[PDB]
């Protein structure tokens, strides 16, 4: 990004508070599976055992 | 029976591609997985990656991804590893085991019962031959005891038949535990224990009884003062 | 990715103690773990599958136990082969690790030792190295906290200490004090001096050396 | 349990009447499956092929 951004208010930005996520679902067909990549705020997202995922 | 022996080649050399083989007692693996334990001197073991007896497929230490390939057949009871690139750390006594075919509980929960012989497989840098024998004269005949002794240092290969007294061995005789070095090689200082009773009598002739040389060093108390 | 400390490390007990191992995971497994005994020369032996399953063949003195990230392992019927280190293995998640390493001890035998100097034979002198040994005989326990001074200073490798495993005729453990040094540092401190402590000596002694003929 | 279990009519008990039933479920690690056991009335099992299924 640019180096100002014009940053009036000086609180902080998105980083920390969003998440790559590279999951991978099913398609239209129910026998086709594709690695989807989305981002996901940290507040949509619980963390389970395995601690990694 | 699932009862599992391995010897593969022994005491190898590092910076090398090691197959460490292994063998069954008849009970076929058709569904059951195998897989490999290594068990470092004294204490910890790590686990090395199992097999899928079933199908093709291996699975790996995360570490040693791509380190360890084995080879599967229509046999059961032929397991035969690859392991790539033995590093230092590898000097560790390998074992087999299979895995739970079914259970009450679960069933394919590795909870592993079958075990094999275990060899102690090192990484030893070089073969260096065999050791020597080396005296420990009291210095007389804080203390009133004169406690002599013996040191064998460099011996090869793993493990080396060492005694006392051509075997007539006396009172509570012993041998320290094997010990490596940094250079690959592998020593040991056998000191016997000593009453503070009887000094100036006993005699511990130290009987270092390698395969190709087996000698018989004398190696009796003396004043040293 | 799951390892697992199992605390504490050592323990010693005698015949029908009452000592229990806990099993400190880094996160929580549920029940799958496993159990195994270490027999000294002998491969391991599956004592507690499933966490709380007694295996079979093996009798109910296994009171073993426990769900989430603890489980504990204790021990009724001691008896003289169970005396061996215990491994509990999880299997929840890949990769697999063992236990961190629990060594049980006897509780008994409790003998003394005596020390003493030795200045190196002919063999070591013409040799490159020589030793100088304050060997410790029928002690106990695996604290041989041996000091030794060479210029004001300590050092290792040369100090060749390897403690025995615990007898069976004496139950007790022998240690040597072997110094594997060459003369180019050997022979250059004259005087050498051993300092060691021990509980089970009621009076522990400091032996010094003198350099062969002195 | 206990065997006398206050038995006034001495019509009978439930064992030989109910199939202690358990099935399969999916798991992370490759090929490896648990027990979620269960109990169920013998009129609501039937057996098609396949025996002990
Ligand atoms: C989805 O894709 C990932 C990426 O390779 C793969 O690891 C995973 O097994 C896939 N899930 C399936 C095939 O169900
Ligand atoms: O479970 C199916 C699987 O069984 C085993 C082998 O015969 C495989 O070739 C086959 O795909």
């Amino acid at each position: 990004n640019v180096n100002y951004t014009n940053n009036f208010p000086n609180i902080g930005n998105i980083t920390d508070e969003v998440r790559n996520c590279s999951f991978n679902v099913t398609t239209e067909i129910r026998d086709k599976k594709q690695k989807v990549y989305a981002l996901f705020y940290k507040l949509d997202i619980v963390q389970m055992e395995n601690k990694n995922s | 029976q699932i009862h599992l022996q391995e010897s593969g080649p022994g005491l190898v050399r590092p910076s090398e591609t090691l197959s460490l083989t292994c063998d069954v007692s008849g009970g076929a693996f058709n569904d059951a997985y195998c897989s490999w334990i290594r068990r470092l001197p004294g204490g910890s073991l790590e686990w090395i990656g199992r097999i899928s007896g079933r199908d093709g497929y291996v699975e790996s230490n995360p570490s040693l991804t791509g380190r360890v390939t084995m080879s599967i057949d229509a046999t059961w009871k032929k397991i035969v590893l690859r392991l790539t690139s033995v590093t230092a750390s590898d000097t560790a006594t390998y074992f087999c085991a299979g895995e739970t075919p079914e259970d009450d509980f679960g069933y394919y929960q590795p909870y592993f019962k079958s075990w094999g012989q275990g060899l102690l497989v090192t990484v030893s840098s070089a073969s260096t031959k065999g050791p020597s024998v080396f005296p420990l004269a009291p210095s007389s005949k804080s203390g009133g005891t004169a406690a002599l002794g013996c040191l064998v240092k460099d011996y090869f290969p793993e493990p080396v038949t060492v005694s006392w007294n051509s075997g007539a061995l006396t009172s509570g005789v012993h041998t320290f535990p094997a010990v490596l070095q940094s250079s690959g090689l592998y020593s040991l200082s056998s000191v016997v224990t000593v009453p503070s009773s009887s000094l100036g009598t006993q005699t511990y002739i130290c009987n270092v009884n390698h395969k190709p040389s087996n000698t018989k060093v004398d190696k009796k108390v003396e004043p040293k003062s | 990715d799951i390892q697992l400390i199992q605390s504490p490390s050592s323990v010693s007990a005698s015949v029908g103690d009452r000592v229990t191992i806990t099993c400190r995971s880094t996160q929580a497994i549920g029940t799958d773990l496993a159990w195994y005994q270490a027999t000294p020369g002998t491969a391991p032996k599956l004592l507690i599958y499933h966490s709380f399953a007694r295996h079979e063949g093996v009798p109910s003195r296994f009171s073993a136990g426990g769900s989430g990230s603890e489980f504990s392992l204790t021990i009724t019927g001691l008896q003289p082969e169970d005396f061996a280190t215990f491994f509990c293995q999880h299997y929840k998640r890949l990769p697999l690790t063992f236990g961190g390493g629990t060594k049980v001890e006897v509780k008994r035998t409790v003998a003394a030792p005596s020390v003493f100097i030795f200045p190196p034979s002919d063999e070591q002198l013409k040799s490159g190295t020589a030793s100088v040994v304050c060997l410790l005989n029928n002690f106990y326990p695996r604290e041989a906290k041996v000091q030794w001074k060479v210029d004001n200073a300590l050092q290792s490798g040369n100090s060749q200490e390897s403690v025995t495993e615990q007898d069976s005729k004496d139950s007790t453990y022998s240690l040597s004090s072997t110094l594997t040094l060459s003369k180019a540092d050997y022979e250059k401190h004259k005087v050498y001096a051993c300092e060691v402590t021990h509980q089970g000596l009621s009076s522990p002694v400091t032996k010094s050396f003198n350099r062969g003929e002195c």
